[PDB]
């Protein structure tokens, strides 16, 4: 990853995230639980779908026979054909090796940016009410139940409500 | 302390792919881009197919017994077969592959009578080599020879002007007899010169006895243009001329026809059906095909890095 | 898309921003005010021209005739020329597509990058005097008049001079 | 509280372009990369053209009436025309296309005499197929024939050493009479034999009486090297050989010439003027050209993503 | 320069950091000092070696002579061959141009990334105990001797250990 | 006030590379991908070379004196020199180039007797151009003529069945005499003809007397298949036939061999040794070669953006 989230500061993936691609795992007094952000999963799937749209269902141009495997042709022309054919294959094999290699690179990093973005939002959403732990967690400084953790995922977290309270906790 | 943690998903069974910097890096899910699944059948559904079988393509022009079926064939997909031959009486078309390629895209042929009539000679020249319940000849040709052995051949001129709106395929032939006596026996004595002239083609022919053959020659004659023939023996006359119907694709294969599968990309070992942009099945394809590559497989990532715990 | 700023955490552009590519919009005691930025605007067009200088005005190779239009050549040879030629078209139509599609993706992501790069230059410069919306605004916790706003714009803003004041406003 | 906000420009006038991820995303500004704007003219400014018109290219070697002002020409842009003809009297060149291809890059031709003087024979064989003031012949050629009707043509040798620094294009012809009777009239009676022998080229010719035609054959004779002509009739001998000037580009077209536009990319129906990398105008071009693609449009972004207010 | 670290906020590179690729430079009460980073140098180099493997030492294509350079072959087929060869040259000169120009665009930005990643690693380590100065340095709000500096470089720095002092240096107001 | 900083390395003066958006941007380290250093020798180490010296490649099949020591050979690397000649006596091969193209990948050749025994003709025809220690004509050929001057040469049929594992290379020659008279002196009067027939191949040849020459022809006989020669004169008959060994590369070069450098890529001017993807040395190469590009140098960044202090 170029953004340093997937296989970066985030230790690993979650083998129990069936809901989507990226999620929220919260810990509180109520207990542990896991959700999944639709917006950032969908944003990432279309960019992969769009990649396959350009590569699949391509209309190809017609090509006719230039040689003859039953009654063989004048070997001057014949060999010229073979020679050309061989070069054509080499160009395409090179391009296929490169297209995929190049596209896969962009795919991996694109999924990583998505991780980075979602993290970025939550960071800015939480303002001065939480501190990042460095492995992808936010230590919320005010007591925050299942309804409260909801407001973060649902992206409707009024930070003012918990500021004075979680600030006092940040000094002690 | 209450915490909210962000993170991505992973599977137990990732797939290996390649990038610009990593080779063999593992992703959540991947997709193959190289087709390797072949249908061992020529997929003709939708098409009007022609399985020439025993009949060679150039054969449909002259009409040996093998091609009686396809003298005026009509298709948009022409399947040649290995056992197919163009002639029965020994002899070879000149610039034959050029003609083959033209016939492969022709849409089939429609034969039209050239309207030649001859007296002073015999036009019924048949041979045992080409039997059709007794000796016969190529069904679109006439073997012109003297009324009796050693009788002189009259200097003849025959002209055909193309009344159609599309070019006309004109085939004629130069029969080379066996001995010098053979040639004198069927035609005159002396030099037998054939002259064929159109407004963009002039060519002459001399028979070479010593080994018997009918070598066939062709020209494409434009609308409202004339072909003139001037000869005095050894000449094999066209009865009918051919016109191309429209468009077609020519395939060479040993694969059977199947009218239940549909496809548009063909090769000698069957039909390639695929949306995929590349294929490793066969490099020598006809039709609308995926680009051929050397790799058995090239997986395209459709998911992030797989990082299991 | 990659950087998350343009069509990401920043809502939309400004059709009123005619003076340049990227810029600042301050609100305070003395009305509105919009002003472009040079370095980052300049930097971005330095790059876009670079792409153009690599595509426009190339020296092409010379190619002679191999066909004959008026006197049809031997179909064997012509069909070989026609194959090769169409095969070449396929390789270039591919390249063209993929080059233009590839270069374009890079243009989109580079432009989103210049926005982010600038946004971060500012974030750092303000230190603890301002917080973040997450919509691309910095809530400044002291009185910054129009002549103060410009210090921020061209990197002369001294955060120490407003720090003590700012910190108490964040309480 | 006071605040400073960050942003980027926008428009309503945004162009839809294609990326690896999405077809039809909107950017601030774009710029077409495929050229579709054709000039219906051949662009001859800064160059030195030679429009051949009724004169077929290879006509510049032998000199039928159509090609009289093009016998020696200097050019870096040779333009063939649909109407151009190589001949006046029925006949054809050997490896004509090969010759055409080497003539197109010649830089034009310069003509020099070969020092051929004949006696004991006639030199002035004309035909009605080539008219200047009535019966005429090929201007750079001599039709040699017997002193009277049925008179015997003498056995002869003709040598010519290339004096120059570059190779020489020697063209000779063979005359094929209407009949044996006619050949016996023009030259002697009996076997007629022509041998053209350079240090790198041997090739016997015998005339074949049957249809009136004159076939032209050719070689490149190297500096210091000698070509030798041994013949006894039916020989259309050269009066003048030809040397190439430098480098030129050959074009085939129907577009008129224009000396007020500059360009290096020419085709069937004009000239491509562009700094763009690709063009969608014609798959068949000559000179220094952008690459033909099949897309009408491939738009390159020259601005950021557009998100209007 | 996508990640804005190299040729962005980090004014310049250090001509005297031959120990490695990306590094640290401390300034404490005990003087000045430079040390390099193994984790992030190696991450970059492995991704650059990766690119060389991809292009250097790749299996070449089989080549055969179609022309004749001693006794020239017939003109017409010679031009078709020449034309075809020159198309290949145009194609491969295009690809190489672009391959390299793209690998070089990715190399520079990939390098920038590793600098930015390490920077963000250190930023998170220090937590509330330091501030960013905008030039790539951290103003550390507590005493940090050589051992302390060491712990940061090798990721064992314990922010909770120094937090209490740092806050007494950052918030220079009453609460 | 303690502080820790983050930074990267730099050198005094790095190297300039090109990117997508900038030209000549300095980076810490870069490496070359285009090979321009040529080794001016044929690097034969590991291979078994065959420097054909004065023997032309095609000589090896018919056997002029310059090829006595190459009538049979084994090689994975054949090196043609400019001074090689295939003939001893005027005349060309037909298809000379494809025959070279086939021989250049043969892996060498081995000769076998066809076992033609001849009755009632003269076998020992000789030329002084070919005379040597061994025999007075091409080593692998027999010049067949009449028992005496002007005597009639009988109509004759000879056949050869390939008894082997792999296809045979069958060479025959056609003799064109100096004159009609001279053709009569060697083979008798009358029109002459040569026909050659396998199950793939069928071709008629007539001598064209006028300028002394021997033109050679060839085919590839399928294993188990028979070839047939029918002829009444002017026929140059094969004594032996060649069989290809394995796999070779064929180089045309004027550079000396060197048996102490490993080579895989070859060209007219020596050897390219390089694991580089591209080369600017020579566009016409043979073997496992870097692709030819028209650029001198393409620098690839092995390091980061260099920013001096
Ligand atoms: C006369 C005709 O139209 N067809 C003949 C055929 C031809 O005359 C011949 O192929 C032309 O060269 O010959 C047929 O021949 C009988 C006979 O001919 C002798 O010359 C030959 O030596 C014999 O072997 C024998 O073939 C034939 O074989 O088909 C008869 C046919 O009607
Ligand atoms: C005698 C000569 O050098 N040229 C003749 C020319 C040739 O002999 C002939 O073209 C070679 O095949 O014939 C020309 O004449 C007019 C006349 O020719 C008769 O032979 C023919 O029978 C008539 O129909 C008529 O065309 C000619 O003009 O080409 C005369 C020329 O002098
Ligand atoms: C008879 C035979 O098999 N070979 C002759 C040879 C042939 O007659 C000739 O190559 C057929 O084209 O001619 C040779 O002899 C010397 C002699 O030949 C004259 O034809 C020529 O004018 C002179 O060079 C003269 O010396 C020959 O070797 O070329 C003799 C050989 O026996
Ligand atoms: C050009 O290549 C083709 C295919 O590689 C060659 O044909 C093959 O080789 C032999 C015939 O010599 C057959 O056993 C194969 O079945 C052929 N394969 C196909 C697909 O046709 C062909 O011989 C080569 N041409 C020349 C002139 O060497
Ligand atoms: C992982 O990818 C595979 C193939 O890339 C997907 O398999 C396809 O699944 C659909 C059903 O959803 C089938 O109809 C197709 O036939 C499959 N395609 C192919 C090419 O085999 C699969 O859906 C993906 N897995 C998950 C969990 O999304
Ligand atoms: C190869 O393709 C060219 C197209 O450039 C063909 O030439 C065209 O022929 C068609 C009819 O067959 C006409 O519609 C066009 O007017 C022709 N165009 C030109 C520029 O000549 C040509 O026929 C093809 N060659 C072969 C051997 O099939
Ligand atoms: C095909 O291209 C090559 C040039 O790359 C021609 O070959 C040479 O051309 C040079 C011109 O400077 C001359 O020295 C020789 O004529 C050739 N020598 C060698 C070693 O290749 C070739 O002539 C071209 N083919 C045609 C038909 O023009
Ligand atoms: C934007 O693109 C248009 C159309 O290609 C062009 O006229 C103009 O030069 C470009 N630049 C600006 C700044 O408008
Ligand atoms: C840089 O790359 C080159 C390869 O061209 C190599 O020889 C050199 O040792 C590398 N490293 C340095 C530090 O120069």
């Amino acid at each position: 990853g170029l953004f340093g989230a997937i296989a970066g500061f985030i230790e690993n993936g979650w083998e129990g995230l069936i809901n989507g691609w990226y999620g929220f795992r919260h810990q509180n007094a109520q207990g542990e639980g896991t959700a999944a952000d639709y917006k950032s999963t969908q944003s990432a799937i279309d960019q992969i779908t769009g990649k396959l749209n350009r590569l699949i269902g391509k209309t190809n141009q017609q090509f006719e026979l230039i040689d003859n495997e039953f009654n063989e042709i004048e070997q001057q022309i014949g060999n010229v054909i073979n020679w050309t054919r061989d070069a054509m294959t080499e160009i395409w094999s090179y391009n296929a090796e490169l297209l995929v290699a190049m596209e896969n690179q962009h795919t991996i990093d694109l999924a990583d940016s998505e991780m980075s973005k979602l993290y970025e939002r939550v960071k800015k959403q939480l303002r001065e009410n939480a501190e990042e732990d460095g492995t992808g967690c936010f230590e919320i400084f005010h007591k925050c139940d299942d309804q409260c953790m909801e407001s973060i995922r649902n992206n409707t977290y009024d930070h003012t409500q918990y500021r004075t309270e979680s600030l006092q906790n940040r000094i002690q | 302390g209450d915490k909210i943690c962000l993170g991505h998903h992973a599977v137990a069974n990732g797939t290996k792919v390649n990038t610009l910097t990593e080779r063999g890096i593992e992703v959540v899910n991947a997709t193959e881009t190289v087709e390797t699944t072949n249908i061992k059948k020529i997929c003709t559904q939708g098409k009007r197919p022609t399985d020439l079988g025993q009949c060679g393509l150039l054969g449909t022009l002259i009409g040996p017994p093998q091609c009686d079926q396809f003298l005026e064939f009509s298709s948009d997909l022409i399947i040649e077969r290995r056992e197919g031959t163009d002639i029965c009486y020994p002899g070879r078309f000149t610039n034959e592959e050029s003609l083959r390629q033209i016939l492969r895209r022709s849409g089939g042929i429609g034969k039209e009578s050239m309207g030649f009539t001859y007296s002073g000679i015999r036009t019924n020249g048949a041979t045992s080599a080409c039997t059709r319940s007794g000796s016969s000849f190529y069904a679109e040709m006439k073997w012109l020879l003297s009324n009796s052995d050693n009788a002189a051949f009259p200097q003849m001129t025959k002209a055909y002007r193309n009344p159609r709106n599309k070019p006309a395929l004109i085939i004629w032939g130069v029969h080379h007899s066996e001995s010098v006596s053979e040639q004198t026996k069927l035609y005159g004595s002396g030099n037998k010169l054939i002259t064929v002239r159109s407004s963009k083609y002039q060519q002459s022919f001399t028979p070479n006895p010593g080994a018997r053959r009918i070598d066939f020659h062709w020209l494409l004659l434009d609308p409202n243009d004339t072909v003139t023939f001037t000869f005095n023996g050894a000449f094999i006359a066209p009865d009918r001329t051919s016109f191309f119907r429209g468009e077609s694709l020519g395939v060479q294969s040993d694969a059977p026809l199947d009218s239940s599968c549909r496809g548009d990309c063909f090769h000698s070992g069957g039909t390639i059906v695929s949306s995929l942009p590349f294929q490793n099945i066969n490099s020598r394809t006809v039709g609308k095909c995926p680009r051929y590559v050397k790799q058995k497989s090239l997986l395209l990532a459709t998911g992030m890095r797989n990082v299991p715990e």
